[PDB]
RNA sequence: AAACUUUCAACAACGGAUCUCUUGGUUCUGGCAUCGAUGAAGAACGCAGCGAAAUGCGAUAAGUAAUGUGAAUUGCAGAAUUCCGUGAAUCAUCGAAUCUUU
RNA sequence: UGAGCCCGGGUCGAACGGCCUCUAGUGCAGAUCUUGGUGGUAGUAGCAAAU
RNA sequence: GAGACCGAUAGCGCACAAGUAGAGUGAUCGAAAGAUGAAAAGCACUUUGAAAAGAGGGUUAAAUAGCACGUGAAAUUGUUGA
RNA sequence: CUAGUAACGGCGAGUGAAGCGGCAACAGCUCAAAUUUGAAAGCUGGCUUCGGCCCGCGUUGUAAUUUGGAGAGGAUGCUUUGGGCGAGGCUCCUUCUGAGUUCCCUGGAACGGGACGCCACAGAGGGUGAGAGCCCCGUAUAGUUGGAAGCCAAGCCUGUGUA
């Protein structure tokens, strides 16, 4: 087959001459990535993922970042 | 009408809040009114409605009937009281589903913390009452 | 005069009365902070460059240090009690001279200061 | 199979231990024979999770503080033993670092502060 | 008619009256009204757009 | 001030007027001694006014309206 | 004669217009500034009794701890699990932890 | 005169109308118009890709 | 927090499984699809039969509201009558 | 606003500022070029019993002083100070706070109509079996309960060195 499947973005647009991605890029540390295409930036962007750890981010900021326990816990 | 930037009189999110709330906002939804003996008793107006409280219907089909609350189903906005049940096709005796607004507590199921909630809503209301005379 | 990609480009001012808002807190904020301190800082009276404003007078930037000087109040006390300081300008005549340390004994004729402690 | 986790704040290291060991063999015995008939086992399966889960943290919290005994007055500690706060956060000048001044700054600021006064109208 | 009669607290007339001004007396024009109403009732209008 | 308001009310608007589309309009005011809106039987655009009403008793009044 | 074709009426279909609704969009305005080698965004595999989707979580796996509230959860099945209690909850808050392969 | 408007009968189940002004994404028979639905051809040609 | 905005062919492509289903070697392209009832009270039971189907009978204020579900136009179709 | 002005241009298409004036906001400073030379007075690390001890950087220059509408050095006589606790306060989350489910009719259901009331610094909004100020959540206003982190701060301890 021409494409194989990517490590990075899980899709089967792997090069299986060039060793190179055509969605992502692999072997390159930049995600491939153009402003003449929104939607293709759309489909990968901040926010169509898991979210594991930016999504807790906000609420360790509206108590000012603080460590510690609360007084008398056990 | 509202002041405080904070509020907001849109339906939409009124709505969304509403049917969109989680179980603790859901027991304060759910709340009922005393009694009138109750309400000259502990000076209290109305209280969220729990398992074990002895209740009357008000407004309904199933108008002055008495009975027990045995469920509060939070999910669906609604408690059940007993004998006050209805016939399926095959006979099973389901319960129906009343809204905590259409009916009054005649009786509490008093434990500490509801006498805590009690004393707090009592002392707010003699609070303010003092604040009116002078 | 819409040769470019004006489309692109046009600001409204829809935000005018917000930003006059905003404006009128940051006031405000500034009277909060400075409390019985004017939110301003004195400046002098100066006459404007061109012929066609010759006639007419505005405000500077900052008190001369011969004006200060000629006024009574020290260099290094003024930024700290609400005079600016302008070290650029130079009098250049015995009129603008006069009318700002006029300006300087009238600013100190009705100030109240405070001590350190 | 149920526990709370008072219980488990009082109990010391090697107790913990124990109660961790006869829990895991108790699930692992469970799960065997859990494959035929399974009735109320599924409920007890769930507790004794979550109670392998409660004595787990107990062990871990202990550990951790024991260590963060340890590196009291020490300078460096374990990079999971530090604040994690934000990389921009764990970057910025420090408060110490970031209010020193310059000796004449000082000289200047201590004789001519910012002065109260008021200008009456 | 020169004064208004002033009334109380339980509607009936104190006794006591004031002057009319003279912005009583004033043109009533209600082609001015209309424009000028009709100008002024657009300037709480929020923007609306695709 | 009467041919005033008698053009404020006729050419702009009035709240005791019923507009029909057969070829009349109607004056919903009580005190109107024909019920139709027209220049001599306004109420409010005559100074000196006069109306019969009849009373729930079924007693007849004439009612005089001075400026 | 009967059959067929056309028009009209009643009833029954097909189809989803119209009306009414709306936990959605869209445009404006205000406060605030917070991702990552202490492993981010993204990708994958797993975790529930019945889980198909979505969501949550990571072998402590529809979650653990701590705080607060105060009697549930709920579609069905189960609990000798908890009701003058350091205590239910598909609860909220959240400062402690766990956190598979990339 | 007309674009239209009003009433009766049936169905239906939560909102709506007139008048004076204001405002606009405001009126269709056609664009080998767009989307959806439905026909004669036609139970015809044929048993062919899909089903 | 709001609006002289749009109201399911509109408003974002997406009110609902939506960057999903699906197409392409790939870069990319990209839908359709909302509404029972106040409450499932979601039609027990008897009886045909092999059906996503009927007849009695029942729930309901209403079933010509039966998860083909608010109302139910036209094109087009069937039965009866002229 | 200047201003479609000046200026430039197959002087056609056209392109196209700035000073002044009115306003918003305002805040000023750090080095290099000096010899501390009667004393590298400066700093990164490691060890710690945390109080002061070692190695190193650095004289090819680390502190102090000075930054040109300035400055230094002497003389001179006035005028200025430094640290540590800190009650309490502000901001923000939180607890609590008004009044009909009275009677009649319609209706499966009153949240509809009629009668009699009440609250309102609350008649925004939502829910509840149909249009609910008084059934429920909230809403308005001052307070009040507990907590988090910043900043401010009345006062209270001390200061010192020919600085
Ligand atoms: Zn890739
Ligand atoms: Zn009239």
């Amino acid at each position: 087959k021409t494409h194989g499947l990517c490590r990075r973005c899980g899709r089967r647009s792997l090069h299986n001459q060039k060793k190179v991605c055509a969605s992502c890029g692999y072997p390159a540390a930049k995600t491939r990535k153009y402003n003449w295409s929104e939607k293709a930036k759309r489909r990968k962007v901040t926010g169509t993922g898991r979210m594991r750890y930016l999504s807790t981010v906000p609420r360790r900021f509206k108590n000012g970042f603080r460590t510690g326990v609360p007084k008398g816990a056990r | 009408m509202k002041v405080r930037p904070t509020v907001s009189s849109s339906r939409r999110k009124a709505r969304k809040a509403h049917f969109s709330a989680p179980s603790s906002v859901r027991r304060v939804i759910m709340s009922a009114p005393l009694s009138k003996e109750l309400r000259e008793k502990y000076n209290v107006r109305s209280i969220p409605i729990r398992k074990g409280d002895e209740v009357q219907i008000v407004r309904g089909a199933h108008k002055d009937k008495e009975g027990k609350v045995t469920s509060v189903y939070r999910l669906k906005y609604v408690i059940h009281v007993e004998r006050v049940t209805r016939e399926k096709a095959t006979g099973q005796t389901v319960p129906i589903g009343i809204h905590p607004s259409n009916v009054v507590i005649t009786k509490l199921h008093l434990d500490k913390d509801r006498e805590n909630i009690l004393a707090r809503i009592k002392a707010g209301r003699e609070q303010v009452a003092k604040a009116k005379g002078k | 005069h819409f040769r470019k990609h004006w489309q692109r480009r046009v600001r409204c001012h829809f935000d005018q009365p917000g930003k006059k808002v905003t404006r009128r807190l940051a006031r405000r904020a500034k009277a909060a902070a400075l409390a019985p301190r004017p939110v301003d800082k004195l400046r002098p009276i100066v006459r404007c460059p061109t012929v066609k404003y010759n006639r007419r007078t505005r405000l500077g930037r900052g008190f001369t240090l011969e004006e200060l000087k000629a006024a009574g109040i020290p260099r290094l006390l003024a930024p700290t009690i609400g005079i600016a300081v302008d070290h650029r300008r130079k009098n250049l005549s015995e009129e603008s001279l006069a009318a700002n340390v006029q300006r300087l004994k009238d600013y100190k004729a009705r100030l109240i200061l405070f001590p350190r402690k | 199979g149920k526990v709370k986790a008072g219980q488990l704040w009082s109990k010391n290291k090697e107790e913990l231990t124990k109660i961790l060991g006869e829990l895991k063999t108790e699930l692992s015995q469970l799960r065997i024979q859990k494959i035929s008939s399974s009735g109320a086992k599924l409920n007890k399966i769930h507790d004794l999770r979550k109670s392998i889960a409660r004595v787990l943290t107990v062990i871990n919290a202990k550990q951790r503080a024991q260590l963060r005994l340890f590196y009291k007055n020490k300078k460096y500690l374990p990079l999971d033993l530090r604040p994690k706060l934000t990389r921009a956060l764990r970057r910025r000048l420090s408060k110490e670092d970031a209010s020193r001044v310059l000796e004449k700054t000082k000289k200047r600021l201590t004789h001519f502060p910012q002065r109260k006064y008021a200008v009456k109208a | 008619r020169p004064t208004v009669t002033v009334f109380g607290a339980d509607g009936k007339p104190t006794g006591a009256t004031e002057v009319l001004p003279k912005v009583f007396s004033a043109p009533i024009r209600p082609d001015i009204v209309k424009h000028v109403h009709t100008g002024m009732a657009k300037n709480k209008r929020q923007p609306y757009a695709v | 001030s009467d041919e005033i308001v008698w053009q404020i009310i006729n050419q702009q608007f009035c709240a005791f007027k019923l507009k029909t589309t057969k070829g009349q309009n109607f004056c919903r005011n009580e005190y109107s001694v024909s019920g139709l809106c027209n220049r001599q039987s306004c109420p409010l655009a005559n100074s000196r006014y006069a109306t019969v009403r009849q009373s729930p008793k079924g007693t007849i009044y004439l009612y005089i309206k001075t400026i």
